[PDB]
């Protein structure tokens, strides 16, 4: 009944959904902006259409009416939002479902519940999963001071709508509480507008185990396995490892069972993840992303499952354990350990600012246990500042975590991207660290290790020789 | 018999109109089919692009299908070698 | 009734599928054995009864043999190369980059791609997607022949024999491919 | 003090010979280090390639290291654009 799918996204995720649809036998429709006319995902689909004419490309990709019109004109049946652009927008999903098109995502009430941190916190408190001690919701300066007076320091200011180190910052004492609350309210009314704000009890050196959740409308809800995104630089995920090798198996099972029981109580459908803050055998619910993750590839590698393909099959209305054919919860395999590094144009010698320019040299590493999800990183590609800084993400999987570390080191040394400055030496430094290899990395590991910023000089004797030859 | 001859001469089974046009113009239809196998469907280009080719550092968009658009850009025209074969540096679909 | 034929005393071309289904790096184990180490104590391989079987893996070799020319190897420049990626895909490329001049001295192999999945049907679908995603232009490859072999019902069932290829004349019916990029570029350059 | 100044000026720890060369020729050593960071070790090229550069369709082999031999071939020299930057189409290591 569904024979054509549209992807309202760009880059790596669009080609990932294109590959999943071509494996499933569906036709693919792509959307792109004028500044994204040279992107790889435009030419990887059967049909491509220009959206958001006359607008900036970021707002062009958020044009709900233009995407809806393209999906209706092209004859598409389903719409996959991917992640990061419209996969958590309630209005876009509501318009897609009201226009007669299938939305490859959770239902509208799921988006309403998990799109705000206050409502998600209330649902988790109803669900009897151990949350984190915080305030009752939108609190002012005096309400934030009452939390410090009753519970006790340290604390942390967090917005109820921000995401990715944007509306959250640390707080220690009374005056900087006022300064941070004022700056957070200013950033909320500036970037987003009409956003709430709370203050919660801070935890020293936690971990960031995430549990991937799959579920169809027939009532079957399954967790695939856990992850470990604890390697964070200023609350931004850098390296994600799955499964959490630094944790006990029974504790990981408890975390996964808590996540699947929360999703069963809510009644979750399609793909989604639950984040937990782990510190000394105490996990705390912090968020649910109603999305497919960028770091879902390591879960795909360790569980042997296709998350995007199962997502589209669930959106088709198929049964999880009968029509998709997925095994039962107790029979889900945990084979090996997988490590994902996301190579971006953030130059670590320039304060991790994104770099732009032409990519005059690209060479991807193959071999055993290597999986590549390349975005727009081919030779001759002109990097634009409008979009994300990601070039290519690469995942290495092996039976032993040390073998995965060695494979990732070989891949990072085999990668050759020239013309733009990348964070490959930073990834090499984090990989070579002894704290990462054991698996006991916390979210403060990057900011408390100045040894990761000592990058050795590279000769680069080919580019300079060619430059001298051209000059002469 | 002429339908079988046309099918064995063009490599695929023709329709009624192709057989009729082969009957009317035998050699012209074969030359058209040969240039169709060589240069492809040149009917989709713009008229100045069809006639005068391409300019240096020029971008064109060719609609080959509904939703398929070729982004052709010419970057460099090479010098002719000893064999007389120039090399043109194109940028088809960004690559 | 199984019958011995011969023993190849080397690492074979198709060791990638064994690497994928067992999770054991064959070349690394070979080098470590040549170092004099132990299989189950220094290399760290598990016992024979505990060796995993992680689904089914399929490997085909993409060569410059043209199926429309009696599978004779083709030579020439490689105008386009676009290696597919994604989940469950492993590529062992040789010399198949863009602008590479194929010489008739060496082997016809360009790229050795493999697909692995939990189910054999999923591996077949992944390999079909990979074969349709591969773009090698300038030289003629056996990709349509591989697509025809993959799409056959005997291969997907898994009961293919040694005489399966030679008794299936329907595998040589290759559909016409209208490369509207190469022909358009050729016409534009000509004009 | 001059060793620390040279270390912070060039970004790496210098030897005794580098320090004693910087003392006698302050500006000349800094210019040499700037050309070292820009063009690299140009002492490994042969003298005609060092002086006159490269020719059209000319293949050279540069041994930057024992066992490492670069294969450089110049294919085309592009026309200068409005900004004045020519584009040179090289074939380094076959690519
Ligand atoms: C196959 C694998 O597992 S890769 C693991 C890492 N080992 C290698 O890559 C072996 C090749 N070595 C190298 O490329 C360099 O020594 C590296 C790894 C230090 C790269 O760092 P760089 O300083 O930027 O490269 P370097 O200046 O030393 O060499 C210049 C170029 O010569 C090339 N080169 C490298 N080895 C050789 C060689 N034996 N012959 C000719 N060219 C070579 C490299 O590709 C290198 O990159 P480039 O062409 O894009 O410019
Ligand atoms: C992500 C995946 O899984 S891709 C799997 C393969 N399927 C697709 O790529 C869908 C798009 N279709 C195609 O690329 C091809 O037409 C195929 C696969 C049907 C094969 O047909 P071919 O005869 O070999 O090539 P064709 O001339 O018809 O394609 C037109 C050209 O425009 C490109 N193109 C393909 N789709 C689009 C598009 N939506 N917009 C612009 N250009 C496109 C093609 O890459 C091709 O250029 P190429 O010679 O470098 O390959
Ligand atoms: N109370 C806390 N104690 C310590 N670290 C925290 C706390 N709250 C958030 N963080 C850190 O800030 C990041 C914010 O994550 P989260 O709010 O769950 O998602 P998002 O960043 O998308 O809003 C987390 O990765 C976590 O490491
Ligand atoms: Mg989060």
């Amino acid at each position: 009944h569904m024979k054509k799918l549209l992807v309202a996204n760009r880059g790596e995720i669009a080609v990932r959904v294109f590959r999943a649809c071509n494996e499933l036998g569906l036709s693919t429709v792509a959307v792109y902006a004028r500044e994204d006319e040279y992107s790889v995902h435009r030419f990887k689909a059967d049909e491509s259409y220009l959206i958001g004419q006359g607008k900036k490309p970021i707002d062009a990709y958020l044009d709900i009416d233009d995407i809806i019109r393209v999906a209706l004109e092209s004859g598409a049946d389903a719409i996959h939002p991917g992640y990061g652009l419209l996969s958590e927008n309630l209005e876009f999903a509501t318009k897609v479902r009201a226009a007669g098109l299938v939305f490859v995502g959770p239902e509208l009430h799921h988006l309403d519940i998990f799109g705000d941190k206050i409502k998600a916190k209330a649902a988790a408190d109803e669900a009897k999963v151990p949350g984190i001690p915080g305030t009752n919701g939108a609190v002012d300066i005096d309400g934030a001071l009452e939390f410090a007076k009753t519970y006790g320091y340290p604390v942390m200011i967090k917005a109820a709508l921000g995401g990715g180190g944007r509306g959250m910052r640390v707080a220690r004492n009374d005056a900087e509480m006022h300064d941070g609350y004022a700056r957070a309210k200013s950033e909320a009314i500036g970037a987003f507008g009409s956003g709430e704000i709370y203050v919660e009890k801070y935890i020293e050196n936690p971990k960031h185990i995430e549990v991937q959740i799959l579920g169809d409308r027939h009532g079957n809800i399954i967790h695939l396995h856990e992850r470990d995104c604890s390697v964070q630089r200023r609350n931004q995920k850098v390296i994600e490892i799955a499964p959490a090798v630094g944790l006990s198996p029974d504790f990981r099972n408890e975390i996964c069972e808590a996540a699947v029981k929360l999703c069963k109580n809510v009644g979750y459908v399609n793909a989604g993840t639950v984040e937990f803050l782990v510190k000394d055998d105490k996990f705390y619910f912090i968020e649910v992303n109603p999305r497919v993750q960028v770091e879902h590839t390591i879960t795909e590698l360790i569980t042997g499952v296709d998350i995007v393909q199962a997502q589209i099959l669930i959106a088709q209305g198929k049964d999880l354990h009968r029509e998709i054919g997925l095994p039962a919860q107790s029979e889900i395999p945990l084979l090996g350990s997988a490590i994902q590094c996301r190579i971006t144009t953030e130059d670590p010698q320039n304060g991790f600012l994104p770099d732009t320019g032409k990519i005059d040299t690209y060479r991807s590493p193959g071999g055993f246990g290597i999986r590549l999800d390349v975005g727009n990183a081919y030779a001759g590609y002109e990097v634009t500042p409008y979009f994300d800084s990601l070039l290519v993400k690469v995942c290495t999987f092996a039976n032993e975590f040390s073998d995965s570390v060695r494979k990732m080191d070989r891949v990072l040394h085999e990668f050759r991207i020239r013309g733009v400055k990348t964070n490959i030496p930073f990834l090499i430094n984090v990989i070579a660290n002894e704290n990462f290899t054991s698996g006991q990395a916390t979210t403060t590991f990057i900011d408390n290790t100045p040894s990761l910023f000592n990058f050795p000089r590279l000769r680069d004797r080919g580019t300079k020789t060619l430059h001298y030859l051209s000059m002469i | 018999t002429v339908k079988a001859d046309l099918e064995q001469k063009i490599g695929y089974e023709p329709g009624d109109h192709e057989v009729i046009s082969y009957i009317m113009y035998p050699q012209v239809f074969l030359d058209y089919q040969k240039m169709q196998r060589e240069f492809g469907a040149v009917t989709l280009l713009d008229t100045p692009t069809f006639l005068h080719g391409m300019r240096l550092n020029e971008k064109i968009e060719v609609q080959i299908e509904k939703g398929k658009t070729l982004s052709i850009r010419l970057d460099e025209i090479g010098e002719p070698d000893l064999a007389g074969n120039r090399v043109l540096f194109f940028n088809l679909n960004g690559q």
